[PDB]
C-alpha cells in the first residue's frame, strides 16, 4: 500500500474544544483521470461518532495540491480518548466511477494535545 | 441517377450535421443546442474521446460565449473543434496515447 | 501515431485527417502542409467551399502564427475551422485582433 | 485558362488620331474575394509605348459587372501596327495582397479600323 506522504499540523483548540486539523500537501499521489492526472480532493470521515465530515476543495488535474484546507474536528478534548480520525483522498476524475485511492487513521488516544503534532504521516493505498 | 455522393469533406459535414441536428431538436429551437442536448450528445455518442459526465457544464460555460444555456452552430462547433485537437494532443504533460 | 476503430462523431472527425496525410506527403514530412500542398489541396479539394484560391498566401500567414512556412499538425486545423464556418458565414470575418 | 467572357465595342476617331476602347462588361468572372464576390476592375496596360494608363471604376462584389467605362487610347491610329493594347483586370478586397486574375490581347496590327470592332472576345486567365 502506498500513496505517498502527507504534511500536516495538527493543533488544539481549548476555546471551542475541538482538534485543528491543518494538512500542507500531499505527494505522490496516483493517478486516475486519464492521462497521468487525477483529481485528489481529501475528506474527513469518523467512526460511529460522524459529528463531523468535511470534503476540501477539488483539486482537478493535480499530483501534489497545496491549498492548505482548515478542518475542524468538533470533538471535545475529553472524547479524544474514543475518537480515531481518518483522512481519505477521493479522486473526481469526473467520469469514471472514482474511489478512495487511498487513507490514514491516526488513534488521537495514543496522542497527546500538550502543544502541535507536526509530522509527515505516510499514506496507504487502503482501498474499498 | 439520383442520391449522388458528394465531395469528401461535403460529405463529411453532412454526417456531423444530422448528427448535431437530431440532438438540436430535443428540447426546443432545432439551431442550438442546449443543456441537456449538449450533455445527451457527449454523455451517449462521444465517452471516449472525451471521457467527463461529472462537469459538463465546465465546458459549456467555456465554449459559449453569451452564456445564455444554448449553444449556437457556432458555439456547438467550437466543441468538435477541441475534441479533433483532443485526439492528437490528448494531455501533452504526461501521457496522451490514443 | 495512428488511431484504432472510433464511433461515428471521432470517426467522422478522423476522415479530415486522413485527408491531411495524403495532402502532406509531397513537399516534406507527413505531419506538416507545405506551400504546394496548401496551394494544391485548396485549388483541388475546397476550390467551392473556399471562395479564395487566389489569395491562399493571405491565408497561410494567418494560420502559420509562427511565419515558419510550416503548417504544423494545429495551425493547419484552424483552415478546416474557418472553412466550416464557410456554410454560414460569407465576408462576417477577417477583422482586426492584436 | 479560363477568366470568362467579355464583351466590348471598339472605334476610332480620326479627329483626335485614338482609339475608343469602349468596354460593355465582363461575365464568368472567377471567384478571388472570400464569399465569392471580389471587386475587379480593368485597368489598361501597353506595351513599351507606354503612353496611355487608365483605371477604370472600382466594381466591388461582383462576377458580372456592367458599366461601360471609357478609355481613350491616346497614339495615332498610323502607329496602331506597332502597339499591341492589353486588357488586365485587376481585383481588390481592400485587405489581401492579390494579383490580376486574367487579361486578354489583341494585336492592332491585324485589326483593321475600316469601321468598328465589336466582338465577345474569350477572357483567359493570366497569373503575373
Amino acid at each position: 500500500e502506498k500513496l505517498g506522504k502527507l504534511q500536516y499540523s495538527l493543533d488544539y483548540d481549548f476555546q471551542n474544544n475541538q482538534l485543528l486539523v491543518g494538512i500542507i500537501q500531499a505527494a505522490e499521489l496516483p493517478a486516475l483521470d486519464m492521462g497521468g492526472t487525477s483529481d485528489p480532493y481529501v475528506k474527513v470521515f469518523l467512526l460511529p461518532d460522524k459529528k463531523k465530515k468535511f470534503e476540501t476543495k477539488v483539486h482537478r488535474k493535480t499530483l501534489n495540491p497545496v491549498f492548505n484546507e482548515q478542518f475542524t474536528f468538533k470533538v471535545p478534548y475529553s472524547e479524544l480518548g474514543g475518537k480515531t480520525l481518518v483522512m481519505a483522498v477521493y479522486d473526481f476524475d469526473r467520469f469514471s466511477k472514482h474511489d478512495i485511492i487511498g487513507e490514514f487513521k491516526v488513534p488521537m488516544n495514543t496522542v497527546d494535545f500538550g502543544h502541535v503534532t507536526e509530522e509527515w504521516r505516510d499514506l496507504q493505498s487502503a482501498e474499498k | 441517377m439520383a442520391a449522388e455522393p458528394l465531395t469528401e469533406l461535403e460529405e463529411s459535414i453532412e454526417t456531423v450535421v444530422t448528427t448535431f441536428f437530431t440532438f438540436a431538436r430535443q428540447e426546443g429551437r432545432k439551431d442550438s443546442l442546449s443543456v441537456n442536448e449538449f450533455k445527451e450528445l457527449v454523455t451517449q455518442q462521444l465517452p471516449h474521446l472525451l471521457k467527463d459526465v461529472g462537469s459538463l457544464d465546465e465546458k459549456m460555460k467555456s465554449l459559449d460565449v453569451n452564456q445564455d444555456s444554448e449553444l449556437k452552430f457556432n458555439e456547438y462547433w467550437r466543441l468538435i473543434g477541441e475534441l479533433a485537437k483532443e485526439i492528437r494532443k490528448k494531455k501533452d504533460l504526461k501521457i496522451r496515447k490514443k
